């Protein structure tokens, strides 16, 4: 089958094209790190022809795009390890359902659906947001990982040459939920950066469709007590919720009814502030982007590359785009791909 | 160049308060002022350096820096010739520094500091005037992003400026400019998130930025003047100096505190009775005023808080401001040769003279009659066996021994120090 899948249905040329961000084969391509996964690193080919070839004869489930190097990665037995120094790379980011597990009930483990990838497409609306209005990337594109995650490769010349000091930089604003655990308040700080509040803004409308109706997690009384209940942050008006402990809606006004009557006097103001964002770190919590951190950090870094098969599901990993679902996935795009390596191309062009 | 010229250049040169020392310096000075004014700057640039060593704050560095300012490099003054001091200041220990990396990576850390100084203290016209002296946005830019840059920004002004009402915010915020630029030369900043961030821009929080900037001018023209310098290896007058130069390189406790049952018993003896002697008489002699005050400093009481304790328990202005403000700043080690003076050990107590009518300084059980003694043991609630026992230790001698049996029956074993007395009644309830 991945004889087959490598030999008639992977797009080489368009990869090596992508890669090569020329269509005539430069060093991008011949000094650009492969690894292959059966784990052999530090793999280069100097065409389309040797790209296919090779891949067709290791044959391996996947294979990862690595950075690009002083000197060719197959010449690394003949070469100091010091002496191999990386360049640029794509900026890359790495989204999974893991995270948001504790926040869906249509799916348990490892399971996916185009209810629960409602998470990852707004994951990816927020992230698009924050690399076209601020950091003015243009060419960018995400890529299904092949069961319930998406990856994104930002082509951008500023972002390839990005250094890791500056990749981190950039996961750190973009990665705002740096803390995962569901079972304390996150205490974001106030007031708001523009990039928070407008994340925020876009993730509202969402929130109550998705959370309050359709996965309805807290409709658990226990579910409730151990998530929906910790973002709170006074413990009379959590003690009292929990007394009183519905569906996630009838919760959600429980918790606005409960603090209208508990808290009154002059100081009622500063108490409905204080819940109103808690709330809104709650409705982060549960919809805003949670990149994996280790990926982004380094140049150094190996992902997937695109069109890989997921050895498990058989699905390709395919580019995403706006109506992309998890079932969409062909198990075992193109033209999509032609477009983006294209409108790359002569941005390079024109950055030239 | 004739005198005139000279004095336009520099004018031209310092139409700011604040110079990042680009062009270097035109002119004739002799080997006195060389010396005098690259000693005077690395005298400013070693107490920053001291200053950073015990991590103080930033407040506090400029409230100990301040006077020196106005001692050996006066700044914010229109005579040329406290800036022509500074300038050559610079340059000089520029090429006194400059022949190792070690050397290099201090002169600008300390240099760069300073900078970050004297732009605090100047006014926020000057600020600007220095700044216009990196693109400032327009107004229409500014009005368009006014929501996003004040979202941004008002917490950096909170917390810098103190401008905790809003409303004083947002009137800095209205004459604020600001300043585009790529978000790779203020990753710092993005990190934080202390700039507003659009289409790859950074909207600049600035001192930050200037400071970066400077440490990076600052280490290139180190380098630069390290490589000239073989060429001006030729001269036997300056190379002695930059030699020397080089070689001359190498709260809890505050002033209610102290007057608390928390603090006060873990003193011993001899502080008890300065502090007892302090509340009756609202005064203290030389040697007692040393005595206390050295062991104030040795427990971690700050030179503010000791001059606001010392005020306080000395219940006019002007006498004290005339008399006693030095003293006690300067047993602190902030003027004259600047002596961060030791803690008087109970060796340097009993070599003191002794105390007489009035006096409190010493050691009570030495200087203390035996019955007074024991009335203040029986205070401690002492019994009568532990009580012979300190008199013996005391006819001996053993002043010492007898506070350490104090410190036991109240509370590596020998004390011969108040200081220690204190730190380990402390360690006894942490
Ligand atoms: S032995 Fe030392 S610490 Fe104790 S009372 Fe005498 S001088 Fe003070």
């Amino acid at each position: 089958d991945m004889e087959y899948y490598y030999k008639s249905l992977y797009p080489f040329k368009h990869i090596f094209n992508w890669l090569n961000h020329s269509p005539k084969p430069s060093r991008d391509m011949i000094n650009r790190e492969f690894a292959m996964a059966f784990y052999k690193r530090y793999n280069s080919f100097n065409s389309v022809q040797d790209f296919k070839a090779q891949i067709e004869k290791a044959n391996p489930d996947r294979f990862e795009i690595g950075a690009i190097y002083n000197k060719p990665p197959r010449e690394r037995d003949t070469l100091l390890k010091s002496e191999l120094k990386a360049l640029e790379k794509e900026l890359v980011f790495d989204i999974d359902m893991d995270d948001y597990d504790a926040f869906r009930t249509c799916c348990s483990g490892a399971q996916v659906c185009s209810k629960c990838w409602k998470f990852i497409s707004l994951a990816m609306k927020i992230t698009n947001t924050a690399l076209r209005e601020d950091f003015g990337y243009k060419d960018f594109i995400w890529v299904f990982s092949g069961r319930r995650g998406a990856h994104c490769w930002v082509s951008d010349k500023r972002a390839r040459a990005l250094t890791d000091v500056q990749r981190r930089n950039v996961l750190d604003y973009v990665n705002v939920i740096r803390d995962r655990n569901t079972d304390k308040r996150l205490a974001l700080k106030r007031p708001y950066h523009p990039h928070l509040a407008r994340s925020l803004e876009q993730l509202k409308p969402f929130f109550v469709s998705i959370m309050l109706e359709e996965q309805n997690p807290w409709e658990d009384d226990q579910h409730a007590i151990q998530t929906l209940l910790p973002a709170l942050y006074d413990k009379q008006l959590i003690d009292s919720l929990k007394k009183y402990w519905r569906s996630s809606k009838e919760k959600w006004n429980d918790i606005d009814q409960i603090a209208t009557s508990l808290f009154k006097g002059p100081k009622q103001d500063s108490h409905i502030i204080k819940l109103r964002e808690c709330k809104e770190d709650l409705v982060l919590m549960t919809l805003y982007p949670k990149l994996d951190v280790e990926v982004t950090k380094q140049t150094i870094h190996l992902l997937k590359a695109p069109f890989c098969i997921h050895p498990a599901t058989g699905n390709v990993c395919v580019p995403i785009d706006e109506s992309f679902a998890p079932e969409k996935a062909p198990k075992l795009f193109i033209n999509q791909f032609q477009a983006y390596v294209s409108s790359l191309l002569k941005n390079e062009l024109g950055s030239v | 160049s004739s005198s005139e010229e000279e004095k336009k250049l520099y004018a031209r040169l310092y139409e700011s308060k604040l110079s990042f020392y680009d062009l270097p310096p035109q002119g004739e000075i002799t080997l006195e002022q060389f010396e005098i004014w690259a000693i005077d700057r690395l005298k400013i640039l070693l107490e920053i350096e001291s200053c950073l060593s015990r991590n103080k704050s930033i407040k506090e560095i400029e409230t100990i820096i301040k006077p020196q300012f106005q001692k050996l490099l006066p700044f914010n003054t229109e005579s040329l010739e406290d800036r022509k001091k500074d300038y050559y200041s610079h340059f000089i220990l520029r090429l006194c520094f400059c022949r190792s990396k070690e050397l290099r990576e201090k002169f600008v850390r300390a240099e760069t500091f300073l900078f970050k100084i004297r732009f605090n203290m100047l006014t926020s016209t000057d600020q600007t005037k220095f700044v216009q002296s990196l693109q400032f946005i327009s107004n229409e830019e500014k009005a368009e992003l006014s929501h996003q840059l004040y979202q941004t920004v008002s917490a950096s002004l909170q917390f810098q400026l103190n401008l905790n009402e809003e409303h004083q915010r947002k009137q800095y915020f209205q004459q604020e400019k600001f300043i585009k630029l790529p978000f790779e030369n203020v990753i710092e900043l993005v990190g934080n998130r202390l700039v507003f961030l659009k289409d790859g821009y950074a909207y600049l929080q600035q001192l930050n930025l200037l400071s970066n900037e400077f440490a990076s001018k600052l280490n290139q023209e180190l380098i630069k003047t390290y490589q000239y310098l073989p060429r001006l290896n030729e001269d036997d007058r300056l190379l002695p100096i930059l030699n020397h130069l080089s070689s001359g390189y190498t709260d809890e406790i505050n002033a209610q505190s102290v007057w608390s049952e928390e603090i006060s018993s873990n003193y011993p003896l001899c502080i008890k009775n300065l502090m007892e002697g302090l509340k009756k008489n609202h005064h203290l002699r030389y040697y007692g005023r040393q005595q206390l005050s050295l062991f104030l400093k040795g427990i971690g009481l700050s030179a503010d808080e000791a001059l606001k304790f010392w005020s306080e328990a000395f219940t006019t202005m002007e006498k004290f401001n005339k008399e006693y403000r030095y003293s006690f700043r300067h047993n602190y080690g902030l003027e004259g040769n600047r002596i961060n003076y030791k803690p008087w050990d109970c060796h340097t107590i009993l070599s003191k003279p002794r105390p007489g009518r009035g006096d409190y300084h010493g050691c009570p059980f030495r200087d203390w009659s035996h019955e007074r003694l024991s009335a203040e043991l029986r205070s401690m609630k002492l019994t009568q066996a532990q009580i012979i026992s300190v008199l013996d230790s005391c006819q001996k001698g053993e002043y010492t021994i007898a506070c350490t049996k104090v410190f036991e029956m109240t509370h590596q074993t020998h004390i011969a120090h108040p200081n220690l007395y204190f730190e380990r009644s402390r360690q006894l309830q942490k």
